[PDB]
DNA sequence: TTAGAGAATTGGAGAGTGTGTTTTTTTTTTTTT
């Protein structure tokens, strides 16, 4: 520890604004990165120069402020790197022990100090200016210490942007400018955005492809694309009314359930007594029902008035999503939208390939296509958002695409099945595979709504290829049957639920429109046969799973539910499958709910089934004992 | 109003929390130190 | 661990870990050291030399620093002491052991610790105004120090001897925070009941004191606030109830669950961890005086007319009143107290009663007596009472036995009780103070307790006369009210008048309009400046102690037996046996007044001066005129003796000349040291030589 | 494609250990009597 201290006391000192380096400042940084890589295994010598602060008062200042030292500017950028080498990295994995977990916590908290450090204008001024006076030459003109320089800035940046938001310092409320969008307003204030779309269109320097598809990534993690494309010059005024408008609806609804709570208690104080038998009621024994819990608590009166749930046990407990949605700083949003907007007109194309090109050359790491993935996601959701133009994104809209993400989808699904230690990531990876299938099948969509014939005859095109090949049919289908809530969030099930939808819409839409009759060595096919593979027990149930949360859901959301819900059974006759206790316990919140005129179509769905039931029941009493499990072909005895 | 500034300077005439004023005038003297 | 060049950036860091950091902690070590060896002051003398060489001394254990010393030479440890002062005096002391321990290499036969106290703290608080932003810093507050523990031994580092087995458990730190639980025994793991190993363990003196704001300072009519202080160590007995104290002191919290259930909410109690204790009374104490001071105090008093300096600053913005002043000073350096064979005490304090008229500054002599002298008790009239006065008991405030308590004669034990508006108290209150006035001790016999207390103190009263006015028609006794046993308690005994006289009127009036003017917001004998005499007197009572050799006692016996016979005649004033004690006593203040190891004819021709006038004093207007010739005539006011001096020059030179005609100093200086006629340097000043046309130059030494 | 037999992990029943508790009189003192 004392010898850290000599060195970083050897570095030098600041004074009001003006760091005075020592001479020996190359040899005290030289020993400083050979101790961080004699290191334990623990980071001690990362946990102690974080702890020193030697990044903040010291690494900085001489990077802000000596950059004509060469040297001793690359010296520093090396051991910048070094320092905020993400702590995934440092120990490999999160440790399953407290000790490591706790030196991984140090580790952490150190690099989101630095990530506050770092939204200093000044230091990504400099940046900018090396890596532009850098990128000036010609790429000819370069060598290993050019271009090892570039990887180290593109790595410092990346390092800084990748830094988890701390736990504590992430209660920011929405509208306002966290530490990530702080360290955003630095980048578009030194203008290395503009670096960035450059090194994305430069057919030259494309051997960065993967590193800037990284930095976009980082800087765009918290983003959603329609509501980022929806950002403009009158949003001030709307948001200020909406929230407005949210308050009040919030303290209408907090409002209504303390009044409907004080009158299921009565207007009498709780050790006022009172008992009574109600008379038909059995108890557990033999003898009547004697209820304490007061008059009021009789016209809902329920068993379960008094006892405690249970613990869900740790392999049942659902999987719950990892972070909440802040509406970012309305000056951030407006430069990401600014980037967003002319990274798609200039760059998108081109880096997209170049991303394609790495992947089939296999000088990649591990896990880029999940990068390609992303980006597939967002920007395309955000061309459709505002003016489409699908010449923007013709490079992604080849069938080659659709197979590539089908490919990594099913592979996710099968590590996800197999390689349990990990399952959650491998279902992350899945996701982000699902949503960029779910906006190439919009964006097919949105070609159809367009004027030009020649974009309709390409989505005609793609549409025929996709709907003949058999595997884009068979995933929804595959990935309903081994879903699993212990495992896959419920954002998760939202999106395959409304990926499902707008599929079966185009294929509905494609086979009325007209026959096209060969299918897969060929085979006949109808949308009818196509349709009662999603008559299983475990997809209508995975379906009234996301129907639990209706209260949360989006309208659009509900709507797809019910609307399968509704194909299955007005269309199929299938609802003795629907036919179900847990089913109909839900139906009877719904049509408890005191807001259930919001809900009209979920509600006439719910009343059309129960008087289905309820005339099967008039007719035959063992129906009540079929509520009790899922089925199979019951399904048609029933009937 | 140069009476009235009079008559303020002679109420000024008669008229005749403490660790940060200690810092910043220590803080003086250091900085004259490293200089 | 290499030198730090720059303390001042922490690099992120806070102050506490920063200092608690091997390098800066080094640092800090070295700048300390540095500073006590190097440390000189505006003469260039090294100050701390001085310091800890009388601290080696007087096996003191502890150096005062001055914060101002220590801003003005090193700027970051003063920088850093107020924001971590635990860790910054913990490394200061272990610096000053270093520098001692150079400086007198077997100092640790005698201490194993020096503790740094500081001293002139900028940052003064008001108890009234202490915050959380206070908390863990070193702060100066001011208050009356209301309650004292007694001295009670604490644990610091606390051995324990296992419940079973012969093994002693670990030395663990005491924290003022909670008691320490040993744990479990690490050679068997037991855990049951420990207990203390009383001779491996170390303790240290402990002493809890609570203090408030002091009454000056509170609101009238609202309640003070206060706070408990912890002194530890060599601060223990730094004060008593009723002393004001200024406290330097870190500031501290902890948790107190009694205070939470009080409370409702989590409130943490506060104390102060006291560094150093000074009292507002005793500005200077004898140990505070340096070499300079000493130096000063006995170079200034081979003056030789120091007495009329001193007489000339009691309450130098009161004109006249040379006799009061005169009086004041004999009263305020006192005589010493003697017992003879062990069996017979006699007080060595002088008593003053000053009687007489409206505005006549009697009340400005007693508040300046009550500035200037260390242990000042002011009281007033019916404000005391004879229990106030002299002690009283009460049921504890805790645990309700009784206990016993000082008056303001037993806090004014070494020191001096005023007692403005004498003849308006009450005679019930008026008659306790006769026991501390003559036997010097106050015993009580009270609900079970039956002890005597010290009361060694002197007592300085103001009083007017009947009707608020003196009546030169009658004499003291016939117009005081008082009766003999208090008024034969006062030595001198003074009356002040306000007749009207033009000339002096004018002067006073001069000097009254030119003292406003000197203190407005901005005799011949010149006075000493007010702090140099608080030096000098402190010095005189504590350094200094007369003897008595001889007084001629045939002139006081006859003077004291004539004098009964006039007061015998006329009545004015009571003479008893106390008027010759205090014919000793002012002569040992007098002695001691000019420093003088030993009693001497001049002292007694003062003390007998100052008797024989106040006794003149208390007749009517026209027996004082023959009272005046009688005793001028008949006893000793002996004004000079120049005539013999000068017809032993005359002769001198008469027989130089005749010797030389058919060293001069020298000569007469022998014969004025054979002839007791010593006093010279009085006829060296006066005319008798210079009309006959000798001179004088101690260089020379030709006349 | 469902589900059932064998092995491993987690829930909680209960056995064991340690902690806390059940108006009255005499005397002083200041002010008021
Ligand atoms: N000789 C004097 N020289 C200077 N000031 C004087 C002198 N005589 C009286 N005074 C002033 O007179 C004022 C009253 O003094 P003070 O001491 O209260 O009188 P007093 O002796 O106490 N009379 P009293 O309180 O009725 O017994 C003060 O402001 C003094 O300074
Ligand atoms: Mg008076
Ligand atoms: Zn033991």
């Amino acid at each position: 520890n004392c010898e850290l201290l000599a060195t970083c006391s050897a570095l030098g000192y600041l004074e009001g604004d003006t760091y005075h380096k020592e001479p020996d400042c190359l040899e005290s940084v030289k020993d400083l990165i050979r101790y961080l890589r004699h290191e334990d295994e623990t980071r001690d010598v990362r946990q102690q120069l974080g702890a020193a602060q030697i990044l903040q008062s010291d690494l900085l200042p001489i990077l802000t402020q000596h950059h004509q030292d060469k040297p001793l500017f690359d010296a520093v950028i090396r051991l910048m790197v070094n320092l905020t080498q993400p702590a995934l990295l440092c120990f490999g994995n999160l440790p399953k022990e407290p000790s490591f977990r706790h030196h991984f916590l140090q580790v952490l908290t150190y690099l989101q100090a630095y990530k506050e450090a770092f939204a200093s204008e000044k230091a990504f001024g400099v940046l900018s200016e090396t890596l532009y006076e850098l990128l000036q030459l010609g790429w000819e003109e370069r060598q290993e210490e050019d271009n090892l320089l570039i990887e180290r800035i593109l790595l410092l940046v990346r390092n800084i942007l990748h830094v988890p938001a701390d736990l504590d310092q992430e209660k920011k409320i929405d509208d306002d400018a966290s530490a990530h969008d702080q360290l955003l307003w630095a980048i578009h204030l030194s203008g290395l955005d503009d670096l960035l779309l450059f090194l994305a269109s430069s057919s030259a320097e494309e051997q960065w492809s993967l590193h800037v598809l990284e930095i976009v990534s980082l800087m765009f993690r918290d983003q959603n694309p329609e509501q980022l494309a929806g950002v403009g010059q009158g949003r001030l005024a709307q948001e200020r009314s909406a929230d407005f408008a949210e308050l009040e609806v919030l303290r209408q609804r907090e409002m209504a359930e303390k009044k409907t709570r004080a009158l299921q208690r009565g207007n009498r104080h709780s050790r006022f007594g009172g008992s009574y038998i109600v008379q038909g009621l059995k108890s557990i024994g033999e003898r009547d029902l004697i209820f304490h819990k007061g008059l009021h608590n009789l016209r809902n009166y329920s068993s379960d008035l008094g006892k405690q749930p249970k613990k869900v046990p740790k392999r049942r407990q659902a999987a719950r999503e990892l972070s909440i949605q802040r509406r970012s700083a309305l000056n951030v949003r407006l430069f990401l939208r600014d980037f967003c907007s002319e990274f798609l007109e200039n760059c998108y194309n081109r880096l997209m390939g170049s991303v394609k090109d790495h992947l089939l050359r296999e000088k990649a790491q591990q896990h880029d296509e999940t990068y390609y993935m992303w980006a597939l996601a967002f920007f395309m959701a955000f061309n459709r958002a505002a003016s489409f133009r699908p010449g923007l994104v013709s490079e992604t809209l080849s069938v080659r695409t659709f197979h590539f993400i089908e490919q990594n989808l099913t592979n996710y699904y099968e590590m996800m099945l197999t390689d349990r230690k990990e399952a959650a990531s491998w279902a992350r990876r899945m996701h982000l595979a699902l949503k960029a299938y779910q906006e190439l099948l919009a964006t097919v969509n949105e070609m159809d709504i367009s004027p030009d014939e020649a974009v309709r005859e390409s989505s005609r095109i793609i549409k025929n290829n996709i709907f003949y090949v058999m595997e884009y049919r068979e995933l929804f289908l595959a990935l309903f049957r081994k879903f699993d809530e212990r495992c896959q969030p419920r954002s998760f099930l939202r999106d395959l639920v409304e990926t499902t939808h707008l599929f079966l819409k185009m294929l509905e839409r494609f086979c009325r429109s007209r026959g096209n009759l060969v299918v897969q060595s060929e085979k006949e096919f109808n949308f009818l046969d196509y349709l009662k593979r999603f008559a299983c027990s475990t997809v209508v149930r995975a379906y009234v799973l996301l129907l639990r949360s209706y209260q949360q859901n989006s309208a659009h959301t509900n709507h797809c539910i019910v609307k399968m819900l509704h194909r299955l059974a007005h269309d199929l006759k299938m609802e003795a499958l629907l036919f179900q206790l847990s089913v109909f316990c839900l139906f009877n919140r719904l049509l408890s709910d005191p807001a259930a005129g919001a809900y009209k179509e979920l509600v006439t769905f719910a009343k059309y089934i129960l008087g289905k039931f309820f005339a099967l029941a008039a007719v035959n009493q063992k129906a009540f004992v079929e509520l009790l499990f899922w089925k199979n072909t019951a399904v048609v005895r029933e009937m | 109003n140069r009476e009235l500034e009079a008559l303020k300077q002679r109420f000024w005439k008669h008229a005749n929390e403490k660790l940060q004023v200690l810092k910043a005038k220590l803080q003086e003297a250091m900085k004259l130190r490293r200089f | 661990i290499e030198s730090i060049e720059n303390l001042e950036d922490l690099k992120g860091h806070s102050v506490r870990e920063w200092v608690s950091m091997a390098g800066p902690r080094l640092e800090i070590h070295h700048r300390f050291k540095n500073f006590l060896r190097t440390h000189v002051d505006s003469h260039g003398h090294n100050v701390f030399k001085e310091r800890i060489s009388d601290m080696c001394k007087e096996n003191r254990e502890s150096l005062v620093v001055n914060y101002e010393d220590l801003a003005a030479r090193e700027h970051v440890l003063a920088y850093f002491l107020p924001e971590a002062p635990a860790e910054l005096l913990q490394i200061f002391d272990e610096a000053a052991l270093e520098v001692v321990l150079a400086m007198y290499p077997k100092y640790d036969r005698i201490t194993n610790h020096i503790h740094v106290r500081i001293s002139h703290l900028p940052l003064v608080e008001e108890l009234r105004s202490l915050r959380q932003l206070h908390l863990n810093q070193l702060i100066r507050t001011s208050g009356v120090v209301t309650s004292c523990t007694g001295v009670l031994p604490q644990l610091s580092m606390v051995k324990y001897n296992c419940n079973k087995c012969n093994f002693v458990l670990g030395p663990f730190c005491q924290s003022q925070n909670q008691e320490v639980k040993p744990g479990s025994c690490p050679e068997c793991q037991s855990a049951g009941p420990f207990e203390v190993n009383m001779e491996e363990t170390i303790y240290q003196n402990y002493q809890r004191i609570r203090i408030q704001e002091s009454p000056g300072k509170v609101a009238a009519g609202r309640l003070p606030r206060s706070k408990d202080a912890i002194l530890l160590a060599d601060l223990v007995d730094s004060c008593k109830p009723g002393d004001e104290i200024e406290l330097t002191g870190i500031y501290h919290n902890n948790y107190d669950g009694s205070l939470n259930t009080a409370n409702g909410f989590p409130v943490f109690a506060t104390v102060i961890l006291a560094n150093h204790v000074a009292k507002k009374d005793n500005k200077v104490a004898v140990g505070e005086l340096t070499d300079e001071d000493v130096k000063m105090i006995t170079s200034l008093s081979k003056d030789q007319q120091i007495g009329e300096k001193i007489f000339a600053s009691i309450a130098p913005s009161i004109y006249g009143h040379e006799d009061i002043k005169r009086g004041l000073a004999l009263a305020l350096f006192g005589g010493e107290p003697k017992n003879p064979g062990g069996k017979h005490k006699v007080r060595g304090d002088i008593n003053v009663l000053l009687c007489g008229d409206p505005g006549t500054a009697k009340s400005q002599f007693l508040k300046y007596i009550e500035k200037v002298s260390s242990r000042a008790i002011f009281t007033t009239g019916q404000g005391a009472s004879a229990v106030g006065l002299t002690a009283y008991v009460q049921r504890h405030p805790v645990s309700r036995e009784w206990t016993l308590e000082a008056g303001a004669l037993v806090l004014a034990d070494r020191g001096v009780c005023l007692i403005d508006e004498f003849d308006k108290m009450n005679d019930q209150d008026r008659t306790s103070i006769h026991e501390a006035m003559e036997q010097q001790s106050i015993s009580i016999s009270k609900a079970g307790i039956v002890t005597s207390l010290q009361a060694r103190c002197t007592v300085i009263a103001a009083a007017n006369p009947i009707g608020g006015r003196y009546d030169p028609s009658l004499t003291f006794s016939e117009n005081v009210d008082l009766t003999e046993p208090i008024i034969s308690r006062f030595d001198i005994l003074c009356v002040v008048r306000d007749t009207v006289d033009p000339v002096q009127d004018e002067m006073l009036a001069r000097f009254v309009v030119g003292s406003h003017v000197r203190h407005h917001p901005s005799y011949g004998v010149e006075p000493l400046p007010q702090e140099v005499l608080k030096k000098y007197i402190i010095y005189a009572k504590e350094r200094v102690h007369p003897k008595l050799n001889q007084m001629d006692q045939d002139k006081v016996a006859k003077m004291y037996s004539d004098l009964r016979k006039e007061s015998m005649a006329t009545g004015s004033i009571p003479i008893t046996v106390r008027h010759i004690e205090s014919m000793i006593r002012m002569a040992e203040a007098h002695a001691r007044i000019h420093l003088r190891d030993y009693v001497i004819e001049d002292d007694v021709n003062m003390a007998i001066r100052v008797m024989l006038e106040s006794f003149i004093d208390t007749q009517k207007f026209s027996v004082m005129r023959s009272m005046r010739k009688t005793f001028a005539r008949y006893l000793s006011f002996r004004r000079d003796n120049n005539e013999l001096l000068l017809f032993i020059l005359k002769q001198l030179v008469a027989e130089q000349v005749t010797y030389q005609r058919n060293v001069p100093e020298k000569d007469l200086v022998d014969k004025a040291r054979q002839i007791n006629i010593h006093n010279l340097s009085a006829f060296y000043d006066s005319e008798l030589f210079r009309m006959n046309k000798f001179s004088h130059d101690l260089k020379r030494k030709m006349i």
